């Protein structure tokens, strides 16, 4: 019916309190942004 | 965009207007209070005695 509502956000996935490497992130537009609202999505329609 | 949690809903909704909800604006991040550094002690020192 439903699984874990896993909420992996990026911004701390991919670097880690690397500031230099959220830099290199925050170079690629939008990419965490979609990748987080596809998980929030994800949760929210596990609870629904 | 970060005088208030107001603002930085409306900052990540892009709108003025927010609606009735529970809206993710930012992370919350614990820094660290201090740097330790418990190196095992010298078993010898050399012999420069």
């Amino acid at each position: 019916v439903s699984m874990t509502k896993t909420s992996v956000d990026c911004t701390m996935y991919i670097c880690g309190d690397s500031t230099e490497c959220s830099n290199l992130l925050l170079q690629y537009g939008s990419f965490c942004t979609q990748l987080n609202r596809a998980l929030t999505g994800i949760a929210v329609e596990q609870d629904k | 965009c970060a005088l208030d949690p107001l603002s930085e809903t409306k900052c990540t909704l892009k709108s003025f207007t927010v609606e009735k909800g529970i809206y993710q604006t930012s992370n919350f991040r614990v820094q660290p209070t201090e740097s330790i550094v418990r190196f095992p002690n010298i078993t010898n020192l050399c012999p420069f005695g």
